[PDB]
């Protein structure tokens, strides 16, 4: 059972600041199977990045990520007013299909 | 030659095959002769018999033309009736021609498949005791009499029976 | 829904021939082998011969070899039987039977003709 | 329908009118010629039909 | 244009069961595996189980084995989840997630359901 | 059996294969069990999903019938409307029936092809280190444990690694 | 890949094949290079030329629309004429779209069959004197110069000539 | 019913170039290789070069290498020839010939264009 530790936890920013979200894994995720989701409260979560290097369809270009092994990251070059929500990372390379802690982005 | 059997590695047909689509030719000390594969031929007959019957039923409900008379003040109505009957006839003429053209391609390719399957069934059954000459014929490493040949034709070849003998001649 | 229609009853004299037909419906072309069997009153049914569906190969019983000739036309899907050199004890009822497959061997008679009575 | 024209007669372009209603969802009846205006004539005429 | 519709919010009592449905549109038959992920307020998302698209094979998390029964009907393309033996701390929001492929393994959640809130 | 895999040299399906259309069965010292081929099954799911979706979109714009009323003096006009609506429904009934029959032949043959490709993929990968029994099974000339079997399943067999061991057992 | 040749055991195309659909690549002491198969390419050009010419001829007799005017009292006639033209244009649009989709599936599968046939043609001619690598390539057990390579390309390989030499290197 | 139409007659001066086209009908796309051959009055026919049908590979005669450039556009099924550095004895009639197959090699000229007269 891979436990995923999201380090920043809370990240207050303003539109324009670079946002970098780090997702850490206890053991290496096979085949780099990791995904990122945006979950605004009261709404169904949406898939941003799958495979840690591939962008989902319809996702704006500002969303991108990279990583391998036990270290994965999500980068948002430019923050928009709609980029304030909780971001989760899951691994789908192991049977339990565990989930990340989640990080809420606040407005400065 | 979508499957490469008819006019493929088998370059020509057999004029001596008079009792079936597909069959075998054997030649050993006792003699030689042809033998048709009734089971594969019967399966081919069923597909073709059903293929034609399905074709007839579909155009059984084809559009029918009825003559009508219109006065000289009904040119628009007369032209409307003329284009409808002509239009439906064009649609059904296209369907009849297209169905024949596509079924002919399917039938010829279906016949090509049966020989490749028949060739592979014998090859996978004489795995190592024969040579694959590449022209649709297998040459045995052992002695295969009429009883041995008939086992190959009906899919009851005893490979372990000739396994020891075949490898002795194959090696040297 | 498959039916076989034959010719009518015929009367003949020794030394002549008999020409019995058997038209098969239910399809554009014949796909099943058709055989001929006769029953002389007071005697059991006997197999005379048959013809393969498409290739037209014919087989005859050793009793009637050289006297019976079965021919078929692919255009009309009709099967004909010609028994020549008629003699005594050739009076019988002739049926045309349709095999379960395209070939004579290893097939049974699915359907039978109504029958024709021929006297010599 | 049993209840059509109670008084015997015909209806010109009746089938065309029924085709018009196939694309119409509501009528708002408007009194265009009120019965009280025909003061020079008798408007009480009726029939046993 | 694919959306997943779930049941409404439900209130239950310990000892009872819940039957949450998730109907998927966009096609005649379901061809993607559907899993169930719940989020208890104050806690993170957890994976409960999933069902394979056509073959109906079901996989459950070791935490919820013996308490969750996921079933689907191929006729209506609907997925049901039955959580029995309700107890404390079973209050959560249940989402039905559609996998990127026909199988649970090596697939990610393309789309999520709007969510159902269940209180015990 | 256009490709000879289903009901061909593989004469029976597997009831224990419950997590995919196609896959493998192995048996060695450690144990035995089935394993569905998820990649081939997923590709098959893509064609069938698209094939059905394409079917719906084509007959999306099918002719629609609207009721009309004609007087007793418009018999010719009424007959035109009757024959037009009946004719269009006959055309679209034929197209819908034919498309289902043609796709069913295509779908069954497509599933037949995938096994032959899967069987050939393993055969071309274990070129000489196995025996081709002819019933869809391969017998190894060496010891192939679970790690070795898993390499065969995901197309990463190390032929040179077992090349020397296999030929010593094969020769004698 | 219905026949498993394109994107199958031959996982990549060749950018150096500039004068034909299909061809060979050889590498020996003298040198290496590509060579297209002109005979198989010409046969493929014949089907595509006829397949396209078939498409044009069938819809050459397609329904044609003519404008008409109807008064305000001829709504039923105007609607009837409108549904006739719209219905016919829907039938012929369905036929045109379906024919292109069906022929594209055939054309791509037809090309897949040509490589498998061309791969099998070489394999059944080099029965034992070569080693099958499983990636669409054959490795010779003897010395095959340019004259020997050219014989394989045009189907005139002399198996008995190299039969003795090949088995000496194959055994050890 | 296959016809090849060429450009009109042209007059040029030494040092200029010439652009002769050849449109092929009878199909949507060109399926046969097209070659160019010229006849100078008082001299026999000479082969200049040709282009493969779809792949566009071009072969030129060693006499005219570096002076002739044959190009085709798949959109319009047209073949062009560009003979540059015109000099004396370049006056000839140029024909476009359609090969019996898609390739130049081992193919004969089925049909010929009417010809274009170019003088320098
Ligand atoms: C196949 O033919 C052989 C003749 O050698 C015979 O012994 C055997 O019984 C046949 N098998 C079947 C199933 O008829
Ligand atoms: C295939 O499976 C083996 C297990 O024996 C593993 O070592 C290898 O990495 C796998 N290959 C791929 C590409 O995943
Ligand atoms: C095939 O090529 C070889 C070249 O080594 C040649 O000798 C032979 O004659 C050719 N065969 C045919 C049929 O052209």
């Amino acid at each position: 059972e891979i436990v995923l530790t999201q380090s920043p936890g809370t990240l207050s920013l303003s539109p324009g600041d670079r946002a970098t979200l780090s997702c850490r894994a206890s053991q290496s995720v096979p085949s780099s199977y990791l995904a990122w989701y945006r979950h605004k409260p009261g709404q169904a979560p949406r898939l941003l990045i799958y495979g840690a290097s591939s962008r989902a369809t319809g996702i704006p270009d500002r969303f991108s990520g990279s990583g391998s092994g036990t270290d994965f990251s999500l980068t948002i070059s430019r923050v928009e007013p709609e980029d304030f929500a909780v971001y989760y990372c899951q691994q789908y390379g192991s049977s339990p299909y565990t989930f990340g802690r989640g990080t809420k982005l606040d407005i400065k | 030659g979508l499957f490469g059997a008819i006019a493929g590695f088998i370059e020509g047909g057999w004029q001596g095959m008079v009792d079936g689509w597909y069959g075998y030719h054997h030649s050993n000390d006792q003699g030689s002769g042809y033998a048709a594969d009734k089971e594969s031929t019967q399966k081919a007959f069923d597909c073709i018999t059903n293929k034609v019957n399905s074709v007839i039923e579909k155009m059984n409900t084809q559009f029918e033309a009825v003559g009508k008379e219109f006065s000289n003040l009904e040119r628009r109505l007369e032209n409307l009736n003329k284009k409808m009957e002509d239009g439906f006839l064009d649609v059904w003429t296209y369907n009849a021609e297209l169905l024949v053209l596509m079924e002919n391609e399917r039938t010829l390719d279906f016949h090509d498949s049966n020989v490749k399957n028949l060739y592979d069934k014998v090859r996978m059954q004489l795995r190592d005791n024969v040579k694959e000459l590449g022209n649709g014929c297998f040459e045995f490493y052992h002695k295969c009499d009429d009883e041995c040949m008939n086992s190959v034709k009906n899919g009851t070849y005893d490979y372990p029976k000739y396994e020891e003998e075949s490898k002795l001649n194959r090696n040297e | 829904q498959v039916q076989l229609v034959q010719s009518g009853a015929e009367v003949k004299k020794p030394g002549s021939s008999v020409k019995v037909s058997c038209k098969t419906s239910g399809g554009i072309f014949r796909s099943n082998a058709i055989s001929w069997v006769r029953q002389a009153p007071g005697q059991g049914l006997e197999w005379m011969g048959g013809v393969v569906a498409i290739f037209g190969t014919t087989n005859y019983a050793q009793n009637f070899q050289g006297r019976v000739t079965i021919t078929a036309d692919e255009s009309s899907s009709t099967v004909y039987m010609e028994l020549s050199r008629l003699r005594s004890e050739d009076t019988a009822v002739y049926y045309c039977a349709r095999h379960s497959g395209y070939h004579i061997t290893n097939t049974f008679f699915d359907y039978w003709g109504q029958g024709t009575l021929v006297t010599v | 329908p049993r209840d059509g024209l109670c008084y015997p007669g015909s209806f010109n372009d009746y089938e065309e009118l029924k085709h018009l209603l196939s694309s119409v969802k509501h009528f708002e009846k408007v009194k265009i010629l009120p019965k009280d205006r025909w003061t020079q004539h008798t408007t009480t005429g009726g029939s046993r039909a």
